């Protein structure tokens, strides 16, 4: 006998299709924020985009990254780690590294020692 | 009494714990659509309003960089990321329950394990910047520059020191003389080790211990909720939802509901806003302590009283938490206790003497020098008493004799 | 009153002064060793020589001393008691 | 000068005070009968407005418990309650102020 | 405008509570340092 489904803060989440009774779910249309990571205009005109909490298929559409803050688009992907520049989270930072490009990669926190004991 | 005093023969090596809180979660509500999501007339209307819409975000974006900056400030510490001996011989003491635990996926500790095991309408929530991986290796860096280094690796480069002597420098460090560790290796190492296992069972028991992070997780859930359920109000309009607004009225009284609507709105997310920056504030202010804490009981050995713990601070060691920091404080507590009989100083051959680091005390027929903070009587010597004027001066002192290493 | 209203404070002035009077009758007795484990007696007089000892004056300082001393703090306690009688703005940050 | 010194040859014993505050009044303003004691239309009315009454009397119930926690933090710090001794006769210093 | 009234009134209690709270750690901080121990902190616990 049941139609809708409600939450926990009383906002629908689920309806049955009246004529074939399938239930199905109701998820919020992507939104999110827009951000630009720039190097600062004395040194370069080359910028990189972030779009945060959005998978990168539904981004309408140089190279696409996905992180856990968002899409990535216009930095590319290296295997190292250095010290954060810019940081754009989750453990994720971008910075400016010869050409000459935008590169994102993950935080490095600091070098390795071992003290002999 | 005026000239009794009591002096412990015994100690006791105690850890206590202590939580602080250091961050909380990065949240942003956008104005407009939460206010009103899909209508163009709403919005409309809402640009008559100048900037409510944002002053609020940049309130909001504050708060969650300065979330950022406290956890940056407090665990960011340590200029290199240290490692401890795959041997793990340090006299006795058994630091496994808070050393790293390789064979968890996670590589946390016990008690890192069981802390963490034991705690849209136009709203986002951002992930932090540090993941909870690089939180556990500062913490095992700082806890292995501590066992090996001791205090240097926070003043400069990192010097080793075997575990033991770093130990006899503490005690030495809070008036107790070297040769008290060395001569109880053995059981101050198993008063250390059965102190973690009952912080462990402790921390494992009682469900309520870890109050104020929990208190601020309810605290912003509580708030998120209550503005979410807010939105859902007349504010004096006909009716909540805004569809009903425009499509049963002609654009008057649409136009009035509306602004019914969005006034009401308007002053709930104020609300909301204003009670973040207190609660952000109150936050800080508690980082600010925990950073403090973590430089002076970490990284040294506080003289502060109460400061680190509760007796003679020896040391500390950082454990993660979500969204905190946990301390636990070793240090020094005497016990058994002895009455004894005492003078400020002793008239030998017509000149006082006073006791270079110590006190005079008495079975009760002869008299001794010894320490504060632990019985270690041994005869009065010219060597551990220092001379200072007749015996006519000073009020309370004591006939008796002193001896002269320089008789064989 | 229109709605509004005071309630106690959860500690009465009589438990305050109590805990005071523990503070100070324990500061008098044992000095630091009551506030880090264990209280423990001590004569009042070898706990301002230690108490000496601590600043970098030699204890047979206050012994050679000890009425001097004891003059001055009595008569700074009672100047004390002089002063806070005197101005009634003393006390600004409570009111 | 770079072979001269001052060296004292006196001492004073000197007492300071400091004074600082720890609470203040736990006040607890109803929200609905400050508004309108009496008026029943009034609280109709209020009652369109949601959770504008609830939130100001949680903030007043923190604050009270804060300024409860406050005093209990400064001043309670002894496990036991020490009693001086009858006799005090303290070597010449006078505590009876 | 009274509910306007009221919401001043709790948003002024709630930053001064804030400052209370301030000054009585202080006040506790104190009381650990100065009365149950002796302090070497310079201007902390009096002047000299
Ligand atoms: C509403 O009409 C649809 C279409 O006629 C019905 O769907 C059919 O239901 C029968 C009975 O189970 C199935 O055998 C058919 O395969 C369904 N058609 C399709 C295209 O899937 C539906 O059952 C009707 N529902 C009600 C409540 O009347
Ligand atoms: C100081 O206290 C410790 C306990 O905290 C004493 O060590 C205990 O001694 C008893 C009696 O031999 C044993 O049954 C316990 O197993 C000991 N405990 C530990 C942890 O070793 C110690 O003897 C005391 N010091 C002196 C001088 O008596
Ligand atoms: C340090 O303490 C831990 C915990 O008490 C010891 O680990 C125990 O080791 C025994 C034998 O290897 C096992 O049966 C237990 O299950 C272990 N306990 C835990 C919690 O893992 C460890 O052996 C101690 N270190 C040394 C050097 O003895
Ligand atoms: C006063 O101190 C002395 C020194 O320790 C104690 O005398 C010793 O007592 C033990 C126990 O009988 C003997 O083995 C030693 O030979 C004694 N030493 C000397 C130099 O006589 C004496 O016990 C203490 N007084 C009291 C009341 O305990
Ligand atoms: C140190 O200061 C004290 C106090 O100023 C001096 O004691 C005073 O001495 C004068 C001279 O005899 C007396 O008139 C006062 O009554 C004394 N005051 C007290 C409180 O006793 C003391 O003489 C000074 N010592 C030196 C070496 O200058
Ligand atoms: C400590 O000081 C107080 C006050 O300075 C002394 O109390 C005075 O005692 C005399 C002696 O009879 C009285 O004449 C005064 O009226 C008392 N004053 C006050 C304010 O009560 C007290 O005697 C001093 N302590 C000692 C041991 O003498
Ligand atoms: C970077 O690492 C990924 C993960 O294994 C690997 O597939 C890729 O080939 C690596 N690229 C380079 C240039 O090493
Ligand atoms: C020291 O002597 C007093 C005298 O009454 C007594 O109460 C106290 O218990 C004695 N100390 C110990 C440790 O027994
Ligand atoms: C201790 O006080 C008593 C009086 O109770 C006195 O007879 C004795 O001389 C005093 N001793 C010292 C060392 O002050
Ligand atoms: C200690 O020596 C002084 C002076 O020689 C003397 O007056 C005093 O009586 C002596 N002590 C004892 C206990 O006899």
């Amino acid at each position: 006998f049941q139609q809708f489904g409600r939450d926990i803060a009383d906002t629908t989440d689920a309806v049955r299709d009246p004529q074939t009774l399938e239930i199905l779910d109701i998820t919020p249309c992507s939104f999110g924020g827009v951000s630009v990571i720039t190097p600062g205009t004395n040194t370069s005109n080359q910028v990189a985009v972030l779009y945060q909490g959005v998978n990168c298929t539904e981004v309408p559409v140089s190279n696409v990254f996905q992180t856990r803050a968002g899409c990535l688009i216009g930095a590319e992907h290296v295997n190292n780690s250095y010290e954060c520049d810019i940081p754009i989270g989750a453990g994720i930072c971008a910075s400016y590294q010869t050409s000459q490009s935008i590169i994102a990669y993950t935080m490095s926190l600091g070098a390795e020692n071992s003290v002999a004991y | 009494s005026n000239n009794s005093i009591a002096i412990p023969t015994n100690f006791t090596i105690s850890v206590t714990t202590e939580i602080l809180p250091v961050s909380m979660t990065k949240t942003s509500v956008d104005c407009t659509m939460y206010i009103c999501g899909d209508s163009t007339e709403c919005s409309n209307l809402l640009l008559q309003y100048g900037s409510f819409c944002t002053q609020l975000n940049r309130a909001l974006t504050g708060i969650a960089v300065e979330q950022d900056k406290n956890t940056q400030e407090v665990f960011a510490q340590v200029k290199q990321i240290y490692k401890t001996p795959p041997i793990k011989d340090f006299g006795g003491f058994n630091f496994s329950q808070i050393l790293p635990d390789p064979s968890k996926p996670s590589k946390r500790s016990f008690i890192e394990d069981l802390l963490f095991n034991k705690v849209f309408n136009g709203l986002t929530v951002l992930p932090p910047l540090l993941t909870d991986e690089m939180i556990a290796q500062y913490t095992s860096a700082l806890l292995a520059g501590t066992i090996t280094s001791g205090w240097t690796f926070g003043a400069g480069p990192a010097l080793q020191i075997p575990f033991p002597m770093q130990m006899a420098y503490r005690f030495n460090g809070i008036g107790v003389t070297q040769n008290v560790l060395y001569e109880n290796q053995k059981l101050i190492a198993n008063q250390f080790n059965s102190a973690i296992g009952k912080i462990q069972d402790s921390l494992s028991s009682t469900p309520s211990a870890l109050g104020k992070l929990q208190n601020v997780v309810n605290q912003n859930a509580q708030a998120l909720n209550t503005l979410v359920k807010q939105l859902s109000s007349n504010f004096g309009a006909i009716s909540s939802v805004l569809n009903d607004i425009l499509s049963r009225l002609d654009p008057p009284e649409a136009e009035v509901q509306i602004d019914r609507l969005i006034t009401g709105r308007l002053q709930s997310l104020q609300t909301y806003v204003t009670q973040q920056l207190i609660r952000a504030a109150e936050i800080r202010a508690s980082a600010n302590l925990a950073a403090t804490k973590m430089s002076e009981c970490v990284l040294g050995q506080s003289k502060r009283v109460d400061f680190c713990g509760k007796g003679y601070h020896l040391m500390s060691f950082p454990q993660s938490a979500p969204h905190g920091v946990v301390f636990l404080h070793v240090t020094y507590v005497p016990a058994q206790e002895k009455n004894f009989t005492t003078a400020p100083a002793i008239c030998h051959d017509g000149k006082a003497h006073f006791p270079r680091e110590g006190v005079f005390v008495s079975n009760g027929t002869h008299w001794f020098v010894t320490q504060r903070n632990f019985y270690e009587p041994q005869i009065i010597t010219t060597d551990n008493t220092f001379v200072s004027g007749n015996c006519d001066v000073v009020i309370g002192i004591v006939n008796n004799t002193v001896y002269d290493p320089l008789q064989p």
